[PDB]
Protein backbone atom coordinates (compact mmCIF):
# COMPACT_ATOMS: atom_id res chain seq x y z
CA UNK A 1 0.00 0.00 0.00
CA UNK A 2 2.97 2.30 0.69
CA UNK A 3 4.45 1.53 -2.73
CA UNK A 4 1.00 2.20 -4.20
CA UNK A 5 0.64 5.57 -2.45
CA UNK A 6 4.20 6.45 -3.49
CA UNK A 7 3.80 5.48 -7.16
CA UNK A 8 0.35 7.05 -7.52
CA UNK A 9 -15.89 3.01 1.54
CA UNK A 10 -14.17 -0.39 1.40
CA UNK A 11 -11.03 -1.66 3.16
CA UNK A 12 -8.04 -0.25 1.31
CA UNK A 13 -8.74 -1.74 -2.12
CA UNK A 14 -11.34 0.75 -3.36
CA UNK A 15 -9.52 3.81 -1.99
CA UNK A 16 -6.19 2.61 -3.40
CA UNK A 17 -7.78 1.95 -6.80
CA UNK A 18 -9.38 5.41 -6.70
CA UNK A 19 -6.03 7.02 -5.88
CA UNK A 20 -4.25 5.06 -8.62
CA UNK A 21 -6.98 5.97 -11.13
CA UNK A 22 -6.92 9.66 -10.21
CA UNK A 23 -3.12 9.54 -10.44
CA UNK A 24 -15.25 4.44 7.44
CA UNK A 25 -14.31 2.23 10.40
CA UNK A 26 -13.14 -0.62 8.16
CA UNK A 27 -11.19 1.80 5.94
CA UNK A 28 -9.54 3.22 9.06
CA UNK A 29 -8.70 -0.27 10.34
CA UNK A 30 -7.30 -1.30 6.95
CA UNK A 31 -5.26 1.83 6.20
CA UNK A 32 -4.28 2.66 9.79
CA UNK A 33 -2.95 -0.73 10.86
CA UNK A 34 3.82 6.04 7.68
CA UNK A 35 0.48 7.80 8.22
CA UNK A 36 2.07 11.26 8.34
CA UNK A 37 3.95 10.50 5.13
CA UNK A 38 0.79 9.13 3.48
CA UNK A 39 -1.12 12.27 4.48
CA UNK A 40 1.69 14.50 3.16
CA UNK A 41 1.70 12.59 -0.13
CA UNK A 42 -2.09 12.74 -0.52
CA UNK A 43 -2.08 16.44 0.35
CA UNK A 44 -12.47 12.41 -1.50
CA UNK A 45 -9.41 10.56 -0.22
CA UNK A 46 -8.64 13.72 1.75
CA UNK A 47 -12.20 13.59 3.12
CA UNK A 48 -11.88 9.93 4.14
CA UNK A 49 -8.51 10.57 5.81
CA UNK A 50 -9.99 13.59 7.63
CA UNK A 51 -12.90 11.46 8.86
CA UNK A 52 -10.39 8.81 9.96
CA UNK A 53 -6.90 10.00 10.88
CA UNK A 54 -0.50 19.95 9.71
CA UNK A 55 -3.30 21.76 11.51
CA UNK A 56 -2.16 24.90 9.69
CA UNK A 57 -2.51 22.95 6.42
CA UNK A 58 -6.06 21.95 7.38
CA UNK A 59 -6.57 25.66 8.09
CA UNK A 60 -5.19 26.81 4.72
CA UNK A 61 -16.27 20.70 0.09
CA UNK A 62 -13.12 20.11 2.13
CA UNK A 63 -13.98 23.28 4.08
CA UNK A 64 -17.12 21.68 5.52
CA UNK A 65 -15.30 18.33 5.72
CA UNK A 66 -12.73 20.01 7.97
CA UNK A 67 -15.14 22.03 10.11
CA UNK A 68 -17.21 18.87 10.70
CA UNK A 69 -14.73 15.94 10.60
CA UNK A 70 -11.19 17.12 11.14
CA UNK A 71 -9.23 15.76 14.13
CA UNK A 72 -6.79 18.66 14.73
CA UNK A 73 -7.77 22.29 14.22
CA UNK A 74 -6.39 25.36 16.04
CA UNK A 75 -8.71 27.86 17.64
CA UNK A 76 -7.30 30.95 15.89
CA UNK A 77 -8.16 29.76 12.39
CA UNK A 78 -11.30 28.17 13.84
CA UNK A 79 -12.58 31.51 15.11
CA UNK A 80 -11.42 33.09 11.84
CA UNK A 81 -13.67 30.69 9.90
CA UNK A 82 -16.41 31.25 12.50
CA UNK A 83 -16.24 35.08 12.54
CA UNK A 84 -16.31 35.00 8.76
CA UNK A 85 -19.87 36.33 8.41
CA UNK A 86 -20.79 34.30 5.32
CA UNK A 87 -23.43 32.47 7.43
CA UNK A 88 -23.95 29.25 5.50
CA UNK A 89 -25.01 27.76 8.89
CA UNK A 90 -21.26 27.91 9.61
CA UNK A 91 -22.12 29.90 12.74
CA UNK A 92 -23.92 26.90 14.25
CA UNK A 93 -21.50 24.31 12.84
CA UNK A 94 -18.30 25.99 14.01
CA UNK A 95 -19.89 27.00 17.33
CA UNK A 96 -20.70 23.32 17.87
CA UNK A 97 -17.13 22.61 16.72
CA UNK A 98 -15.44 24.95 19.22
CA UNK A 99 -17.67 23.73 22.05
CA UNK A 100 -16.83 20.13 21.12
CA UNK A 101 -13.10 20.79 20.78
CA UNK A 102 -11.86 23.25 23.38
CA UNK A 103 -12.26 24.71 26.86
CA UNK A 104 -14.22 27.80 27.93
CA UNK A 105 -11.05 29.39 29.33
CA UNK A 106 -9.30 28.74 26.00
CA UNK A 107 -12.10 30.45 24.07
CA UNK A 108 -11.97 33.25 26.68
CA UNK A 109 -8.26 33.93 26.15
CA UNK A 110 -8.50 33.49 22.37
CA UNK A 111 -11.27 36.07 22.08
CA UNK A 112 -9.30 38.23 24.49
CA UNK A 113 -6.55 38.18 21.86
CA UNK A 114 -9.16 38.70 19.12
CA UNK A 115 -9.96 42.30 18.14
CA UNK A 116 -12.98 44.28 19.33
CA UNK A 117 -14.27 45.40 15.92
CA UNK A 118 -15.25 41.91 14.77
CA UNK A 119 -16.65 41.36 18.28
CA UNK A 120 -19.01 44.31 17.78
CA UNK A 121 -19.73 43.10 14.23
CA UNK A 122 -20.64 39.62 15.50
CA UNK A 123 -22.79 41.04 18.32
CA UNK A 124 -24.67 43.28 15.88
CA UNK A 125 -25.01 40.42 13.38
CA UNK A 126 -26.38 38.03 16.00
CA UNK A 127 -28.82 40.66 17.34
CA UNK A 128 -29.96 41.31 13.76
CA UNK A 129 -30.14 37.72 12.49
CA UNK A 130 -28.80 28.15 18.99
CA UNK A 131 -27.63 27.17 22.47
CA UNK A 132 -24.14 27.04 20.97
CA UNK A 133 -24.63 30.53 19.52
CA UNK A 134 -25.71 32.04 22.83
CA UNK A 135 -22.97 30.19 24.70
CA UNK A 136 -20.63 31.84 22.19
CA UNK A 137 -22.24 35.21 23.01
CA UNK A 138 -21.66 34.59 26.73
CA UNK A 139 -18.08 33.64 25.84
CA UNK A 140 -17.68 36.86 23.84
CA UNK A 141 -19.01 38.87 26.79
CA UNK A 142 -16.79 37.32 29.45
CA UNK A 143 -13.81 37.53 27.10
CA UNK A 144 -14.24 41.24 26.32
CA UNK A 145 -14.79 41.77 30.05
CA UNK A 146 -16.37 44.77 31.73
CA UNK A 147 -15.12 48.03 30.22
CA UNK A 148 -15.11 48.19 26.42
CA UNK A 149 -18.65 47.62 25.15
CA UNK A 150 -20.91 50.21 23.56
CA UNK A 151 -23.98 51.52 25.36
CA UNK A 152 -26.25 51.48 22.32
CA UNK A 153 -25.05 47.97 21.44
CA UNK A 154 -25.62 46.93 25.06
CA UNK A 155 -29.19 48.25 24.84
CA UNK A 156 -29.64 46.34 21.57
CA UNK A 157 -28.28 43.12 23.10
CA UNK A 158 -30.52 43.71 26.13
CA UNK A 159 -33.62 44.06 23.93
CA UNK A 160 -32.61 41.02 21.85
CA UNK A 161 -31.88 38.63 24.71
CA UNK A 162 -34.85 39.90 26.77
CA UNK A 163 -37.44 39.28 24.05
CA UNK A 164 -35.74 35.97 23.28
CA UNK A 165 -35.81 34.83 26.90
CA UNK A 166 -39.50 35.78 27.11
CA UNK A 167 -40.24 33.67 24.02
CA UNK A 168 -37.99 30.87 25.33
CA UNK A 169 -39.83 30.70 28.66
CA UNK A 170 -43.07 30.64 26.63
CA UNK A 171 -41.76 27.80 24.48
CA UNK A 172 -40.70 25.74 27.51
CA UNK A 173 -44.14 26.16 29.13
CA UNK A 174 -45.93 25.08 25.95
CA UNK A 175 -43.47 22.20 25.50
CA UNK A 176 -44.25 20.65 28.85
CA UNK A 177 -47.93 21.49 28.34
CA UNK A 178 -47.68 19.15 25.35
CA UNK A 179 -45.73 16.72 27.58
CA UNK A 180 -48.82 16.65 29.86
CA UNK A 181 -71.23 12.02 41.76
CA UNK A 182 -74.73 10.76 40.97
CA UNK A 183 -77.66 12.46 39.27
CA UNK A 184 -78.98 15.64 40.93
CA UNK A 185 -82.03 15.85 43.17
CA UNK A 186 -84.43 16.54 40.29
CA UNK A 187 -83.75 16.31 36.56
CA UNK A 188 -85.70 16.20 33.29
CA UNK A 189 -85.05 13.28 30.93
CA UNK A 190 -87.16 11.60 28.26
CA UNK A 191 -87.59 8.00 27.14
CA UNK A 192 -87.83 6.22 23.77
CA UNK A 193 -90.91 4.72 22.17
CA UNK B 1 -93.81 -4.12 20.47
CA UNK B 2 -92.57 -2.99 23.90
CA UNK B 3 -89.43 -1.78 25.69
CA UNK B 4 -88.00 -1.76 29.21
CA UNK B 5 -85.44 0.75 30.47
CA UNK B 6 -82.55 -0.25 32.72
CA UNK B 7 -81.35 3.30 33.43
CA UNK B 8 -83.53 3.40 36.58
CA UNK B 9 -82.50 0.45 38.74
CA UNK B 10 -83.77 1.94 42.06
CA UNK B 11 -87.36 3.25 41.94
CA UNK B 12 -90.11 3.74 44.52
CA UNK B 13 -93.01 4.92 42.38
CA UNK B 14 -93.57 5.48 38.65
CA UNK B 15 -96.80 7.11 37.51
CA UNK B 16 -98.35 9.68 35.16
CA UNK B 17 -98.53 13.10 36.81
CA UNK B 18 -99.91 14.84 33.73
CA UNK B 19 -101.02 14.24 30.13
CA UNK B 20 -97.66 12.71 29.21
CA UNK B 21 -95.18 13.64 31.96
CA UNK B 22 -93.99 10.72 34.08
CA UNK B 23 -92.80 10.60 37.67
CA UNK B 24 -90.02 8.13 38.40
CA UNK B 25 -89.54 8.40 42.17
CA UNK B 26 -86.18 6.72 42.79
CA UNK B 27 -83.95 6.17 45.84
CA UNK B 28 -80.36 6.64 47.00
CA UNK B 29 -80.03 4.63 50.23
CA UNK B 30 -76.30 4.46 51.02
CA UNK B 31 -74.50 7.43 49.51
CA UNK B 32 -76.51 10.34 50.95
CA UNK B 33 -78.56 9.82 54.12
CA UNK B 34 -77.39 6.71 55.98
CA UNK B 35 -73.56 7.05 55.95
CA UNK B 36 -73.00 4.25 58.46
CA UNK B 37 -69.36 3.25 58.86
CA UNK B 38 -68.29 0.09 57.03
CA UNK B 39 -65.44 -2.32 57.69
CA UNK B 40 -62.07 -1.56 56.10
CA UNK B 41 -61.18 -4.65 54.07
CA UNK B 42 -58.65 -3.04 51.70
CA UNK B 43 -58.53 -4.09 48.05
CA UNK B 44 -54.95 -4.32 46.82
CA UNK B 45 -54.93 -2.40 43.53
CA UNK B 46 -51.22 -1.80 42.73
CA UNK C 1 -25.15 39.70 46.16
CA UNK C 2 -25.43 41.33 42.73
CA UNK C 3 -23.90 44.62 43.91
CA UNK C 4 -20.89 42.81 45.40
CA UNK C 5 -20.01 41.56 41.91
CA UNK C 6 -21.03 44.90 40.36
CA UNK C 7 -18.78 47.33 42.24
CA UNK C 8 -15.77 45.17 43.23
CA UNK C 9 -15.87 43.17 40.01
CA UNK C 10 -12.42 44.35 38.96
CA UNK C 11 -11.00 43.04 42.24
CA UNK C 12 -12.89 39.78 41.64
CA UNK C 13 -11.16 39.43 38.27
CA UNK C 14 -7.89 40.37 39.99
CA UNK C 15 -8.19 37.62 42.62
CA UNK C 16 -6.57 34.36 41.41
CA UNK C 17 -8.89 31.81 43.06
CA UNK C 18 -12.51 32.72 42.35
CA UNK C 19 -14.03 29.25 42.61
CA UNK C 20 -11.85 28.54 45.65
CA UNK C 21 -12.98 31.65 47.49
CA UNK C 22 -16.58 31.31 46.29
CA UNK C 23 -17.38 27.60 45.96
CA UNK C 24 -20.57 28.04 48.00
CA UNK C 25 -22.24 30.68 45.83
CA UNK C 26 -21.41 28.64 42.73
CA UNK C 27 -22.92 25.62 44.50
CA UNK C 28 -26.23 27.28 45.42
CA UNK C 29 -26.71 29.03 42.06
CA UNK C 30 -25.89 25.74 40.30
CA UNK C 31 -28.39 23.90 42.52
CA UNK C 32 -31.14 26.42 41.74
CA UNK C 33 -30.23 26.27 38.04
CA UNK C 34 -30.53 22.49 38.29
CA UNK C 35 -34.01 22.70 39.83
CA UNK C 36 -35.22 25.28 37.26
CA UNK C 37 -36.25 23.03 34.28
CA UNK C 38 -38.16 20.53 36.42
CA UNK C 39 -40.15 23.20 38.27
CA UNK C 40 -40.79 24.91 34.93
CA UNK C 41 -42.23 21.60 33.66
CA UNK C 42 -44.34 21.35 36.83
CA UNK C 43 -45.58 24.93 36.35
CA UNK C 44 -46.60 24.05 32.81
CA UNK C 45 -48.65 21.08 34.06
CA UNK C 46 -50.11 23.31 36.80
CA UNK C 47 -51.12 26.02 34.30
CA UNK C 48 -52.70 23.45 31.96
CA UNK C 49 -54.85 21.96 34.72
CA UNK C 50 -55.82 25.28 36.30
CA UNK C 51 -56.97 26.68 32.96
CA UNK C 52 -58.89 23.41 32.51
CA UNK C 53 -60.84 23.93 35.71
CA UNK C 54 -61.28 27.63 35.00
CA UNK C 55 -62.97 26.85 31.68
CA UNK C 56 -64.87 23.92 33.22
CA UNK D 1 -62.32 16.86 12.98
CA UNK D 2 -61.91 20.53 12.07
CA UNK D 3 -59.93 21.06 15.27
CA UNK D 4 -57.60 18.20 14.31
CA UNK D 5 -57.00 19.86 10.94
CA UNK D 6 -56.19 23.08 12.84
CA UNK D 7 -53.82 21.09 15.07
CA UNK D 8 -52.02 19.68 12.01
CA UNK D 9 -51.59 23.16 10.53
CA UNK D 10 -50.39 24.77 13.77
CA UNK D 11 -48.01 21.91 14.62
CA UNK D 12 -46.37 22.07 11.20
CA UNK D 13 -46.25 25.86 11.61
CA UNK D 14 -44.43 25.73 14.95
CA UNK D 15 -41.97 23.23 13.51
CA UNK D 16 -41.36 25.61 10.59
CA UNK D 17 -41.08 28.82 12.65
CA UNK D 18 -39.83 27.83 16.13
CA UNK D 19 -38.48 31.31 16.98
CA UNK D 20 -41.44 33.48 15.91
CA UNK D 21 -42.28 36.42 18.19
CA UNK D 22 -46.06 36.22 17.65
CA UNK D 23 -48.34 35.11 20.48
CA UNK D 24 -51.80 34.18 19.14
CA UNK D 25 -50.61 30.92 17.57
CA UNK D 26 -48.92 29.76 20.84
CA UNK D 27 -52.13 30.82 22.61
CA UNK D 28 -54.14 28.64 20.21
CA UNK D 29 -51.77 25.78 21.04
CA UNK D 30 -52.37 26.50 24.73
CA UNK D 31 -56.16 26.38 24.33
CA UNK D 32 -56.13 23.16 22.27
CA UNK D 33 -53.62 21.25 24.41
CA UNK D 34 -55.41 22.49 27.54
CA UNK D 35 -59.01 21.54 26.68
CA UNK D 36 -58.81 18.55 24.30
CA UNK D 37 -55.40 16.85 24.68
CA UNK D 38 -56.55 13.30 25.49
CA UNK D 39 -59.18 13.50 22.77
CA UNK D 40 -56.48 14.19 20.17
CA UNK D 41 -54.29 11.48 21.74
CA UNK D 42 -57.16 9.08 21.02
CA UNK D 43 -57.77 10.68 17.59
CA UNK D 44 -54.43 9.99 15.94
CA UNK D 45 -51.44 7.80 16.72
CA UNK D 46 -48.86 7.94 13.89
CA UNK D 47 -48.64 11.20 11.90
CA UNK D 48 -49.64 13.66 14.62
CA UNK D 49 -47.36 11.79 17.03
CA UNK D 50 -44.42 11.95 14.59
CA UNK D 51 -44.99 15.69 14.17
CA UNK D 52 -45.44 15.88 17.95
CA UNK D 53 -42.10 14.23 18.74
CA UNK D 54 -40.43 16.46 16.13
CA UNK D 55 -41.83 19.65 17.66
CA UNK D 56 -41.01 18.25 21.11
CA UNK D 57 -37.38 17.84 20.02
CA UNK D 58 -37.36 21.44 18.74
CA UNK D 59 -38.87 22.92 21.91
CA UNK D 60 -36.52 20.79 24.03
CA UNK D 61 -33.65 22.30 22.04
CA UNK D 62 -35.02 25.73 22.97
CA UNK D 63 -35.14 24.50 26.58
CA UNK D 64 -31.42 23.81 26.21
CA UNK D 65 -30.99 27.34 24.80
CA UNK D 66 -32.72 28.98 27.85
CA UNK D 67 -30.14 29.11 30.71
CA UNK D 68 -27.34 30.89 28.87
CA UNK D 69 -29.93 33.50 27.85
CA UNK D 70 -30.59 33.90 31.57
CA UNK D 71 -26.84 34.22 32.11
CA UNK D 72 -26.31 36.99 29.57
CA UNK D 73 -29.43 38.68 31.01
CA UNK D 74 -27.71 38.77 34.40
CA UNK D 75 -24.56 40.05 32.69
CA UNK D 76 -26.36 42.91 30.92
CA UNK D 77 -28.12 43.90 34.14
CA UNK D 78 -24.73 43.96 35.89
CA UNK D 79 -23.36 46.05 33.01
CA UNK D 80 -26.27 48.49 33.32
CA UNK D 81 -25.58 48.84 37.06
CA UNK D 82 -21.87 49.41 36.37
CA UNK D 83 -22.78 51.99 33.72
CA UNK D 84 -25.02 53.91 36.13
CA UNK D 85 -22.12 53.80 38.60
CA UNK D 86 -19.84 55.20 35.88
CA UNK D 87 -22.21 58.07 35.08
CA UNK D 88 -22.60 58.76 38.81
CA UNK E 1 -48.05 17.33 43.39
CA UNK E 2 -48.06 16.60 39.66
CA UNK E 3 -48.99 12.96 40.31
CA UNK E 4 -51.83 13.99 42.64
CA UNK E 5 -52.94 16.51 40.02
CA UNK E 6 -53.04 13.95 37.19
CA UNK E 7 -54.96 11.67 39.54
CA UNK E 8 -57.44 14.20 40.97
CA UNK E 9 -58.20 16.64 38.14
CA UNK E 10 -62.00 16.68 38.49
CA UNK E 11 -62.31 16.30 42.26
CA UNK E 12 -60.26 19.51 42.20
CA UNK E 13 -62.92 21.16 40.01
CA UNK E 14 -65.64 19.76 42.28
CA UNK E 15 -64.04 21.07 45.51
CA UNK E 16 -63.65 24.86 46.01
CA UNK E 17 -61.48 24.86 49.15
CA UNK E 18 -58.59 23.27 47.23
CA UNK E 19 -58.97 25.84 44.42
CA UNK E 20 -58.00 28.65 46.79
CA UNK E 21 -54.96 26.60 47.82
CA UNK E 22 -53.81 26.18 44.21
CA UNK E 23 -54.16 29.92 43.55
CA UNK E 24 -52.06 30.28 46.71
CA UNK E 25 -49.60 27.84 45.11
CA UNK E 26 -49.33 29.79 41.84
CA UNK E 27 -48.20 33.01 43.52
CA UNK E 28 -45.54 31.19 45.56
CA UNK E 29 -44.35 28.89 42.76
CA UNK E 30 -43.32 32.07 40.90
CA UNK E 31 -40.45 33.05 43.23
CA UNK E 32 -38.21 30.38 41.81
CA UNK E 33 -39.40 31.93 38.54
CA UNK E 34 -38.23 35.22 40.06
CA UNK E 35 -35.61 34.68 42.76
CA UNK E 36 -34.20 31.35 41.62
CA UNK E 37 -34.39 32.58 38.04
CA UNK E 38 -32.23 35.44 39.34
CA UNK E 39 -30.01 32.78 40.94
CA UNK E 40 -29.12 31.58 37.43
CA UNK E 41 -28.66 35.17 36.22
CA UNK E 42 -26.07 35.83 38.94
CA UNK E 43 -24.49 32.52 37.94
CA UNK E 44 -24.09 34.00 34.46
CA UNK E 45 -22.48 37.26 35.61
CA UNK E 46 -20.29 35.33 38.07
CA UNK E 47 -18.46 33.64 35.19
CA UNK E 48 -17.77 37.11 33.77
CA UNK E 49 -15.29 37.79 36.57
CA UNK E 50 -13.68 34.38 36.01
CA UNK F 1 -10.04 19.47 38.77
CA UNK F 2 -9.67 19.73 35.01
CA UNK F 3 -13.05 21.09 33.89
CA UNK F 4 -13.77 21.68 30.21
CA UNK F 5 -17.34 21.58 28.89
CA UNK F 6 -17.77 19.63 25.65
CA UNK F 7 -21.07 19.99 23.78
CA UNK F 8 -20.70 16.50 22.25
CA UNK F 9 -20.80 13.36 24.37
CA UNK F 10 -19.39 9.89 23.79
CA UNK F 11 -18.70 7.02 26.18
CA UNK F 12 -15.51 6.17 24.27
CA UNK F 13 -13.17 7.44 27.01
CA UNK F 14 -10.56 5.92 29.31
CA UNK F 15 -7.52 6.98 31.27
CA UNK F 16 -4.17 5.45 32.18
CA UNK F 17 -1.61 6.62 34.73
CA UNK F 18 2.17 6.57 34.50
CA UNK F 19 3.58 4.58 37.40
CA UNK F 20 5.68 7.46 38.74
CA UNK F 21 2.60 9.73 38.85
CA UNK F 22 3.62 12.52 36.47
CA UNK F 23 1.42 12.07 33.38
CA UNK F 24 -2.08 10.82 32.63
CA UNK F 25 -3.17 9.27 29.35
CA UNK F 26 -6.78 10.03 28.37
CA UNK F 27 -8.57 8.06 25.67
CA UNK F 28 -11.10 10.33 23.97
CA UNK F 29 -13.00 9.34 20.83
CA UNK F 30 -10.61 9.93 17.87
CA UNK F 31 -8.21 11.67 20.29
CA UNK F 32 -5.44 10.77 22.74
CA UNK F 33 -4.66 13.33 25.44
CA UNK F 34 -1.63 13.69 27.71
CA UNK F 35 -2.16 15.49 31.02
CA UNK F 36 0.37 16.76 33.53
CA UNK F 37 -0.40 16.04 37.17
CA UNK F 38 0.63 19.38 38.68
CA UNK F 39 -1.57 21.77 36.68
CA UNK F 40 -3.96 19.47 34.72
CA UNK F 41 -3.03 20.94 31.34
CA UNK F 42 -1.41 19.53 28.21
CA UNK F 43 2.16 18.22 28.31
CA UNK F 44 4.04 21.43 27.49
CA UNK F 45 7.55 20.28 26.52
CA UNK F 46 10.12 23.04 26.03
CA UNK F 47 12.26 21.00 23.62
CA UNK F 48 9.43 20.58 21.04
CA UNK F 49 10.33 17.13 19.67
CA UNK F 50 6.80 16.20 18.38
CA UNK F 51 5.82 14.28 21.54
CA UNK F 52 2.64 16.28 21.66
CA UNK F 53 -0.29 15.89 24.04
CA UNK F 54 -2.94 15.62 21.27
CA UNK F 55 -2.59 12.45 19.19
CA UNK F 56 -4.95 11.57 16.36
CA UNK F 57 -6.18 8.00 15.98
CA UNK F 58 -8.54 6.21 13.64
CA UNK F 59 -11.60 5.19 15.66
CA UNK F 60 -13.16 5.33 19.11
CA UNK F 61 -10.56 4.41 21.71
CA UNK F 62 -11.68 1.57 23.95
CA UNK F 63 -8.62 1.12 26.17
CA UNK F 64 -5.23 2.70 26.84
CA UNK F 65 -2.85 0.52 28.87
CA UNK F 66 0.82 1.31 29.41
CA UNK F 67 2.81 -1.83 30.16
CA UNK F 68 5.68 0.29 31.56
CA UNK F 69 6.91 3.85 31.11
CA UNK F 70 8.29 2.61 27.76
CA UNK F 71 5.42 0.94 25.88
CA UNK F 72 1.80 2.11 25.52
CA UNK F 73 -0.83 -0.22 24.04
CA UNK F 74 -3.88 1.69 22.77
CA UNK F 75 -6.78 -0.41 21.45
CA UNK F 76 -9.50 1.44 19.54
CA UNK F 77 -12.94 0.30 18.41
CA UNK F 78 -11.35 -1.12 15.24
CA UNK F 79 -7.55 -1.30 15.60
CA UNK F 80 -4.96 -2.08 18.27
CA UNK F 81 -1.65 -0.23 18.38
CA UNK F 82 1.54 -0.31 20.46
CA UNK F 83 3.66 2.86 20.64
CA UNK F 84 6.71 3.93 22.64
CA UNK F 85 6.96 6.83 25.09
CA UNK F 86 10.63 7.88 24.97
CA UNK F 87 10.44 8.18 21.17
CA UNK F 88 7.11 9.09 19.59
CA UNK F 89 7.32 6.41 16.89
CA UNK F 90 4.78 3.63 16.46
CA UNK F 91 5.99 0.01 16.59
CA UNK F 92 3.11 -2.49 16.46
CA UNK F 93 -0.48 -2.63 15.21
CA UNK F 94 -3.15 -5.28 14.67
CA UNK F 95 -6.53 -5.33 12.94
CA UNK F 96 -9.30 -5.69 15.53
CA UNK F 97 -12.07 -5.09 12.97
CA UNK F 98 -12.83 -8.59 11.49
CA UNK F 99 -13.63 -9.87 15.01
Amino acid sequence: VIEKLSALTSFDDIFFKELKIKEYISDPGFLNKDLIFGKFSGNTFLLTHPLFPRNLLSLLRLFKQAIVTCPNLPLNELLEELFSIRNRELLLDISFRILQDFTRDSIKQEMKKLSKLDVQNFIEFITSGSTQLFQLLSLVLDSIGLFSLEGALLENLTLYIDKQVEIAERNTELWNLIDTRALPTYTMEYLDI
Amino acid sequence: HFFFTDKYKPLLFVDLISSNELAIIERNPLTFHSKQKAFIQPKLVF
Amino acid sequence: VKWCLIIHGGYLVSIPNLMSTLSSLHSTLKRRSDLLPRLLALDARLDCTINKFKTL
Amino acid sequence: DHLSKIFLTISKSITQNPWNEENLLPLWLKWLLTLKSGELNSIKDKHTKKNCKHLKSALRSSEEILPVLLGIQGRLEMLRRQAKLRED
Amino acid sequence: VAVVLELYGNTLESSPVLQELMIDLKTKVRHEIHKSKEAQRIEGMLQLLT
Amino acid sequence: ISLPNFNHFSNSVSLAWSQDGSLIFHGFDDKLQILDFDTFKKFESLENTKTVSEFTLDSEIQTVKLINDTNLIVATRTTLNAINLLRGQVINSFDLYPF
